[PDB]
């Protein structure tokens, strides 16, 4: 019991602005993932436990960058890949940004475990580090891309074919967006802040700790302002901020560019190396 | 400034009936915030007008279920959904949008 | 294939209610909005309502608003309308034809107007 | 509760000048405006005129201006309004209507017409 | 004798930006605060007596911060809250701000007295520093809040409720503008500006004097440009500076986009200990 | 919302011979993409309308060549370059870009 | 078979900003380059072949800063200088860019050389840097330049001089686009990614590096966005790209901004002798 | 010099097709658009196309479009128009003249109508 | 489109003295750029249209001194010093800025 108004398409300055943004992230992270995953796995390879989780966190960052430039044509032209890409990337698109809060977490943990416990728990973070990571991180990443699997296809507009996600209703949008919060900021989020609280403490009463550190830091600060954007976005459609409909049209351009720059989380794996290696 | 049109200028109802009025505008009533700001009157002869309804369907409080009004964008209607002998009565819509605040014509409701 | 069937013409008399079902076939029902135009006898196409199937945002004409209430029904994949204090020139042709696309990114209102039901006919005696 | 009184009727000849009272209570009189509604009898109603309390930013309407002086007095919580050279078809009914909203952050203009005085009728004659 | 002007409705990049400055605000200011509050108050303590005044600048930090998501929502939605709440809100705001201020002032007095008297008043700057800091502080911003405690309530108005400062008329807000001003900015700035001259032309004829400089500048970078936001209100107030009403609405933008980033006020003191500590 | 005339309302044709319908805006139809969203219907007597072309000249799949359609701005015209005796009904130029979406007048053609 | 829609003129802003970045750019560049050149060239001299490779990057870039004024000029008021004037500035415009990128090509296979093969290839590398050099950079720049030579005149609107390229037909400037591409961008990337790969492997398995990583980064870096404005301008020439007019201007006004700030190329290059040097 | 050089006068039945040549010598043929101008005898000068001859970018007048189509041969640098079902009032005068400047950088329009062609007059009888 | 009318329609004038015509606009003509592009035209009967002056004042090269012109906004206005027995045709009035171009009404110089 309501009326709609529908959502315009965006400004020409994005439509050049997100093709640029698309093509330097892609233009990086594929040499740097390239660079990092080459040397970790295959010569030199890794003299600590952490370089281990970062090769995941390479490798999911790797994944995510492989389908840039069809998000980038998407941007620009109409969609002509087919179906069948159009899932595939959905699902690429789900599973890494998963993989890589987890990994995170992982290291974070992994943290506590070699500061507080570091005499008595060297054989835990070793099985850790080698067995439960793969249950930890990539089994629940692949089990939650169940509803892009279903849900994601395109449609025939006209002559435009539209690569999308066509829920049955409303409320799965706003189901999805929330455990989307619910798994990639607020419980990943609590466990590292808890963790850190808890170095912090013991070290009141190192190289590692600052290096891992900044990884986190820089990787929620680039996240931060999609979050919200997504928070107000389902509030608006359960009728809690009815604001009008130009305050929708500009929190979806602000999602849309705050996503497109929230991107850099893959690039921003290998530089450390360059700087604080 | 604003000017609204309201219909019908004389309104007969049977007892037991429903019934609507309804006013058209002649500029969008539509704030920059976005909401719309038009409320509805009725003034009982020798006292001063009541508040039935504030903005185009939140119904003031005090007053029954059966007045409810609905519209959008230029036209907006208010229903009666049965008449009682205690419905007669003068009934003005205006609007609290653009300065200054415009009132409508009237609509007499009579008793048939 | 693509298809929408429509129920059968009906008469009824001044004052009464007269709701019309537009079942669709062939395509997903829930991501193309449902839009019902009317055509009087020897006269030109108008445009009375729209509803999207996504969410029900519907939207009336201004010269039918206040007396139209239109609804979906997703369970079935049916779409109806109900019409309410019909007039003497009432009596013509409504058809059913999708409109529009929503989409969880993409809620566009400009692609559609292709397929259309077979049209019923009211009358007012 | 809330609540606004006002003064008694008045009849006073052309040119004369008429100014009406308007008491309220029940709530703090200094956050609210006060809008003077005149209706003519026989006659849509009409507005002439508005007043912040807060600060005394009168406002006129153009039909009335160069006439109409309205002032507040904030130490009783009344509001006033001077009529001068009054015409042959001033005899009307007057109403003062809360209006407005006036803060230190939110000055706002569309909320009121809620609660209104009894009224008053003057004649000229 | 005026004609009015209705204040217009911030924009909507406003209402998008002021909650995602809020909340980064607040995820940084709990936990710096948290943390530094933590150790200085309840294990490693503090070595020195200015690590003392940090630890009042931290506890009225983190009493502002705490006021932050009821910011957010009133930006974003309508109050809910209820009147008490509204009053509490605009209390601890305004004791947070001159107990900074004030807390400043007092560290610079700390470093007059250990840079020229240093070796005659060691026992003055004891007593200083534990008991007469009180009274020096927290008195005085307590007493700054009457206003505060009778003219901030909640209005009614339709169906929106309003938590603002409902003044008998217009000249006690630029009363109430010029204490602010008067109390925040001029009185601390003279007293800092020559405590410092002094130091100078005594050293003239050292890392804490670095230290405690930075923290000072960077305070009142942050909070000058919204001094003449309310400087030029006033002057507008008062029928000195009559502009027009466009340029009344656009210096109004302009005092709500600089008080929401002079807000790091809070974010910058426990920042310094992770850089220069 | 726009109006759009459509001429002529009657149009004799003779068979094996071309024909061209035009209508004409009252509103640029240009949208803010880019592109403009006009199509013509054809309605034999007694069936439901179908679409012939979508766009100013893009054809619908399942139509013959004959049918093709030009213009630009405010001004579009549709034309048939053989007239067989299947082509007779009527036909109908629309706009899909502004909110509501409005039809045209109708065109009849019959044979001569 | 298409409408026409004329481009429309720049922004008085654009209009005022090309000046002063222009200016800017001549003013470092000449008194940047004149200092390398004459060092490099005439007493101190170079000690290392890979600054004898900068004295060609310095000359080039000298030769580009030289027409920097007949573009400033052009781009406030009209054309005065003459026909040949305009065919000598395009001319050294289309050389000067080919040159850097081929120089910036030959000091990364350099680096290869001195890296993998250093105790064998002393002999190939000093050849190279001598004799080979000369054929491998400056023949096939001065040899691009045939199209400009034939198609680059002024023409005479009214009372107005214009000087640009007047190409037979469309498809040309399509061609000339693709090889600047094909050219610049493309297979002088594909060496540089090759050989710093292969030098990333065997380090694995250095001041130097540093010094000539950075310079192409930071070329590379100004370069990329100018050419998203190329590649999307000839995609929306052959009607693949219809987005409509408006952002075919917005395109162009974003080609015209970025070949403006990407300009900086022949600026960089004396800035690194002063800071890493 | 410059200059431009039309075909001969010319009478055609109604209904049938014209195609007038304007030959252009003296200058870069492909640097610069052409504009047809007719004019009716005993009337204004009137408008009613110009073709790009950098890339065959065609635009009609709103009178005349539907029945001109107007190409260009960039191999012996001259430029055409063809006329369909001609009417009663088409007796006119037709000139062909330079019009707008195109280039890699600059495609505007307002520098031309300098030179003009001598001019062919058609009828139809 | 802009339409310019120009005054006077048949202008007598006798040799040796000035004369002069104006024509006026129904649109501002200033461009974008901050120019303004109106030009005149001289048609001698049986040949085509020369151009006289092109922009507001500035004379076309091949001309004399004789023919100026002045103006800014929507009015314009073209003067001859001294009317010659070779001065005698057609006189039109052009603007170039907004597309499409229009021309003038007309304006014809005898002799008196
Ligand atoms: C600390 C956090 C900083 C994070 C900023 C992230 C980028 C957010 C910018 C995206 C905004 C989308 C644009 C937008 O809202 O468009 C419009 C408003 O935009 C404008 O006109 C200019 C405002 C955006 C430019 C501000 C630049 C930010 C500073 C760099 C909405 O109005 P309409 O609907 O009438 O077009
Ligand atoms: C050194 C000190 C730098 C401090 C800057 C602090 C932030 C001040 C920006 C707040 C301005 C509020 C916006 C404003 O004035 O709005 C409007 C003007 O704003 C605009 O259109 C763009 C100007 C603001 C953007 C400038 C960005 C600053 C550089 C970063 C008023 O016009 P109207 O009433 O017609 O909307
Ligand atoms: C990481 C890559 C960052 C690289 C950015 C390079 C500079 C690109 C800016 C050039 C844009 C040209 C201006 C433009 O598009 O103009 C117009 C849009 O421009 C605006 O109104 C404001 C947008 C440009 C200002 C954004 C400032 C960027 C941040 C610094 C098009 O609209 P219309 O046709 O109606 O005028
Ligand atoms: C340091 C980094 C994060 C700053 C990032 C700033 C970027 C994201 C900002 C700077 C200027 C902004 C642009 C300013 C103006 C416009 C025009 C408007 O009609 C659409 C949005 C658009 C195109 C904005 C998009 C976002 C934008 C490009
Ligand atoms: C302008 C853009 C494309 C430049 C992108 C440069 C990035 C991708 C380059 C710059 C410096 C590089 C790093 C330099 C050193 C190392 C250490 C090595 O043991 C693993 C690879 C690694 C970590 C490199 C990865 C790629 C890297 C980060
Ligand atoms: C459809 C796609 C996205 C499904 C993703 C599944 C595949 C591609 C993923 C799932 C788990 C991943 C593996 C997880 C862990 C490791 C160990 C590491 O030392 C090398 C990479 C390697 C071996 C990964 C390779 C990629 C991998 C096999
Ligand atoms: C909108 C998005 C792209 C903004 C992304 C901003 C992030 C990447 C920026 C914001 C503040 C930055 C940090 C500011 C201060 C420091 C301290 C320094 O000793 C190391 C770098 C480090 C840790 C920076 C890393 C990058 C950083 C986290
Ligand atoms: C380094 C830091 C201090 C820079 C801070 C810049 C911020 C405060 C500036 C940058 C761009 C600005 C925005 C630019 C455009 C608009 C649109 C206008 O209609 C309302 C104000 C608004 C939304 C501005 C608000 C302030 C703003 C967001
Ligand atoms: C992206 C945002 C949320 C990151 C916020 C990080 C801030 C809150 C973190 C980063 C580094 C941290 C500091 C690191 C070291 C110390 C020294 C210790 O003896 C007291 C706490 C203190 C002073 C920490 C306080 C919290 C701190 C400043
Ligand atoms: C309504 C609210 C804002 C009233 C504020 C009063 C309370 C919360 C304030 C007033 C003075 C403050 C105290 C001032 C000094 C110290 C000493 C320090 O070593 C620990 C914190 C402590 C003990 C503070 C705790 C908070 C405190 C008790
Ligand atoms: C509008 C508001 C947010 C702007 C806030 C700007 C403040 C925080 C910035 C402006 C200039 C900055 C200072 C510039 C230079 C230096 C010197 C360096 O050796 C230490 C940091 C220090 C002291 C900076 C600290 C932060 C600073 C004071
Ligand atoms: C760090 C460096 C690369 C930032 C470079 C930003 C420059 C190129 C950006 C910043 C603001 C931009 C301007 C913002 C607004 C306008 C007005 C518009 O009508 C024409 C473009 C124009 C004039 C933009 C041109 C590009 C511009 C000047
Ligand atoms: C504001 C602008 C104009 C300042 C421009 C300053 C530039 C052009 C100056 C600043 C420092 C200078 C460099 C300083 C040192 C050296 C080392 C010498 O062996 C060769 C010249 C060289 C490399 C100089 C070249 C010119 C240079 C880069
Ligand atoms: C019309 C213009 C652009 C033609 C360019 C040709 C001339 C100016 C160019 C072509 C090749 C260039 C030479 C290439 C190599 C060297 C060796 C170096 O140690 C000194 C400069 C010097 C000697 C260059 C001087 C400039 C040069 C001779
Ligand atoms: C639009 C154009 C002008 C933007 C140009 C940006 C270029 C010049 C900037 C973008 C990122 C910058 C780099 C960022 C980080 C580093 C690492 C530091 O240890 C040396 C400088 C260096 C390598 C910078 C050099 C300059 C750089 C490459």
């Amino acid at each position: 019991m309501k009326e709609p108004c529908f959502r315009e398409e965006n400004a020409n300055f994005n439509k050049i602005f997100l093709p640029t943004i698309y093509s330097i992230i892609f233009l990086t992270g594929i040499v740097g993932n390239g660079l990092v995953i080459l040397v970790m796995g295959y010569q030199k390879k890794l003299r600590s436990m952490t370089d281990k989780y970062r090769l995941h966190l390479s490798v999911a960052d790797l994944l995510f960058v492989i389908t840039l430039p069809f998000w980038a044509v998407d941007a620009v032209a109409n969609w002509y890949f087919g179906n069948f890409l159009c899932k595939a990337v959905h699902v690429i698109y789900t599973v890494s940004l998963y993989s890589s809060v987890l990994i995170l977490a992982f290291i974070s943990l992994d943290r506590y475990l070699a500061i507080v416990h570091a005499t008595n728990s060297q054989r835990p973070r070793k099985l850790l580090a080698e067995k439960v990571v793969y249950v930890g991180v990539w089994i629940p990443a692949l089990l939650l891309t169940i509803p892009d699997f279903i849900f994601a296809n395109v449609s025939e507009a006209d002559d435009r074919y539209i690569c999308d996600r066509f829920y049955p209703n409303d409320l799965w949008v706003v189901v999805f967006q929330f455990q989307h919060i619910m798994v990639g900021l607020i419980l990943p989020g609590i466990v590292i802040l808890s963790c850190y609280c808890i170095i912090i403490s013991k070290l009141s009463h190192r190289k590692a700790l600052k290096t891992t550190v900044i990884l986190i830091l820089a990787f929620f600060a680039c996240w931060l302002p999609y979050y919200i954007g997504i928070s107000i976005d389902s509030f608006i459609l359960l009728e809690i901020i009815k604001q009008g409909c130009e305050f929708e049209n500009t929190v979806h351009k602000w999602i849309s560019i705050t996503e497109a720059l929230a991107f850099f989380h893959c690039c921003l794996n290998p530089i450390l190396y360059a700087f604080l290696g | 400034d604003v000017v609204m049109t309201q219909s019908p200028l004389s309104l007969p109802v049977t007892l037991g009936q429903p019934a609507s009025i309804s006013c058209r505008s002649s500029q969008s009533l539509v704030y920059t915030d976005g909401n719309t700001y038009l409320n509805w009157f009725q003034q009982r002869p020798g006292q001063s007008p009541r508040r039935l309804i504030y903005k185009v369907s939140n119904r003031d409080s005090g007053v029954p279920d059966r007045f409810s009004g609905s519209g959008s964008g230029t036209d907006f209607t208010l229903k009666i959904s049965r008449v009682e002998a205690e419905d007669v009565g003068f009934y003005y819509c205006m609007q609290n949008t653009h300065w200054p605040l415009t009132f409508g014509g009237g609509t007499k409701v009579e008793i048939k | 294939q693509v298809q929408l069937v429509q129920s059968g013409a009906e008469v009824k008399k001044p004052g009464a209610s007269v709701k019309v079902s537009c079942k669709a076939s062939g395509y997903t029902f829930t991501s193309y909005g449902i839009s019902w135009v009317r055509q009087a006898p020897g006269q030109g196409i108008e445009w009375m309502g729209w509803i999207s199937t996504y969410n029900g945002n519907r939207n009336y004409a201004q010269k039918v608003q206040g007396r139209v209430t239109m609804t979906t029904d997703r369970s079935t994949s049916t779409a109806y309308m109900d019409l309410r204090s019909l007039r003497s020139d009432d009596t013509a042709v409504y058809y059913c034809a999708r409109h529009g696309i929503t989409g969880a990114r993409n809620y566009y209102y400009h692609y559609g107007m292709d397929v259309w039901g077979q049209g019923t006919t009211v009358t007012v005696s």
